[PDB]
């Protein structure tokens, strides 16, 4: 086990931490395209789960 | 004047720049969400043309024997009447200038002989009456009597269809007011409390723009004329 | 008097330095968001030209028989018109800059004979009328009648496209107001409570600058002239 | 008068002493951050020269046949005109005193024969007009008519280039006002709420300094003159 597997410096990589970020972002973006949350509201919720 | 597509671009790169209803390139609104903007856009134009007397349009009405009420509807226009149920139209217009029922408030009426006709004068036997805002009533239709009605008119209703209108003709100083009202309608639709606070800001901004135009009179709303009562009163 | 390129550099090294809309070196704005600034820039310039009578321009209109409405549009000018659509343009700009379609409010109208034609005088038989703010109406076009219209003109529309207008001509004391208004639109579009508070401050700063200009009269907006009614009334 | 480098040192050892844009020795601002200060510095100087009538400069304009509008731009100066598109310049200046388009507001105009020329007097046929703040219009260009225009002038724009201006000429009592405005612009750029509160303090301090100067009249802004209407009115 290395620190690379835990997270990659690039966003959306193969890291476990990266996978959770992309998965959480996709769920929020699903409602973003449903016209129920603004862009500012979307990013605020994304940061709060970091 | 500009196409409705430019309005979509302006909204895409404007107040709605951070919304989920815009395209990935910020070039246009989502196609399925376009009718939402169109409904709001028509509503915004109606309010602007009410507070400000920007457009003054006139129509021609021909008196028909045996008829007293003359609704100002497109089904009675020569270019849009159905001969099956209408014996003959009495509203006259052109092929490229079809009547669009844009009547808001009647201002003055002149007959074919050039005499001003009083409106809603209950004590005047020859005066005309308006039982409804968009209905004109004449109590004595003559043989060759033709009436011209000059009224404050709204902007023609926009439509995404090809045959419908696809252009906007408003003073460019009111463009921020148009965008603010559309933004207010969109953010008010979302029921999140954060969007509610943002919605009120645009509505307040829209009202501020309208009063600024009135304050400086950028649309030539104020009108004056030379005094005529001095001669009529016999002051000499 | 500077080109549109300096505006991006000034904004990048100015109010919008902290935001991510600028390049890595803070020397220019991203191409993906350049039209966003252009829309705000056009909106800001219209507001300034409405509050202040900075620019005054005149046009020449040639009367054509059979036409009573003369819109002041670019497609009816002798330059930048389609010969296939309109057979004879009636707006002459043979010399100098082309007609930019920047009409806000009509001030006065003088004919070729050298007299003054009354405007929007309902009781005057020979007065002109304006059914729309940018449309001039004449009720009796003559054979060789030519009208000159003096109006308050806004800045021509800016565009980053090829062969567009890319020059800004405003008094240098109004530059902070331009930057404040553009920043106000950018921050208020983020729908963020932290950015919303910042956006309100810029709007107040923009209004503060404008009232400062009026207070000291840096634009020479006021105008006075020698009284002529003293002799007209026969006081002697 | 002092070099712009001294301004950088004063800011480095002044309001910006606790910022990340200064050198490790607190002797100068970071080179890549220098254009940010220059843009703010020019903006601050414009505001000071507007509220306070500190600099009064005059220019010489030569009337040219067939020309009525005379923009006050450097491209029409003898030391900076391009012969390719300009037949002959009409703004006269010296090699070491090149015209810098520092016009803010026109005060008075005198011809070569020593007669005062009224400005913006609509009822006076011989009066001059200014359709734009930096454009002078003469409706009757004579043969040898030469006009001198005295106007309130802004400080020349600073530039880091060697050929550009690198000196500041303002009353030393306004130096804290200059520093406060630059500090306000810098702290306003940062969007952190803590910096926002600090930014407002400098702006309020800048306004307080300006009113203090007005209160004590340290720049000799107030001006009076001996009464002349007593003789002209014929009181005797």
């Amino acid at each position: 086990i290395t620190t690379e597997q835990l997270t990659t410096r690039e966003v959306g990589g193969s890291g476990v931490f990266d996978a959770l970020m992309q998965s959480a972002s996709n769920h929020l973006l699903a409602e973003f395209k449903n016209n129920r949350i603004t862009g500012g509201d979307y990013v605020k919720a994304y940061i709060a789960t970091m | 004047m500009y196409y409705i597509e430019e309005l979509f671009c302006r909204l895409a790169n404007g107040v709605l720049n951070n919304t989920g209803i815009v395209t990935d390139d910020r070039g246009d609104i989502e196609d399925d969400s376009k009718p939402f903007i169109i409904v709001a856009a028509n509503e915004a134009l109606t309010r602007l043309h009410g507070r400000f007397n920007m457009r003054n349009n006139n129509v021609v009405v021909e008196m028909q024997e045996g008829r007293t009420n003359y609704p100002l509807l497109a089904k009675y226009a020569v270019q849009s009447y159905d001969p099956n149920e209408v014996k003959c139209p009495f509203i006259m217009d052109l092929a490229g200038e079809k009547f669009a029922e844009d009547v808001i408030r009647i201002l003055e009426v002149y007959d074919d002989k050039g005499r001003r006709r009083p409106l809603n004068d209950r004590n005047n036997p020859c005066s005309l009456f308006t039982p409804r805002p968009n209905v004109l009533q004449n109590n004595a239709p003559k043989a060759w009597e033709v009436l011209n009605v000059m009224y404050q008119a709204k902007h023609p209703k926009l439509s995404t269809a090809e045959d419908g209108y696809n252009e906007i003709d408003i003073p460019d100083t009111l463009d921020p007011a148009l965008d603010a009202y559309i933004a207010y309608r969109y953010y008010t639709s979302l029921n999140t409390p954060e969007s509610s606070a943002k919605a009120a800001e645009y509505l307040s901004f829209y009202d501020s723009i309208c009063r600024e135009v009135v304050e400086y009179d950028l649309t030539s709303d104020t009108e004056v004329d030379t005094n005529t009562l001095f001669r009529k009163r016999g002051w000499r």
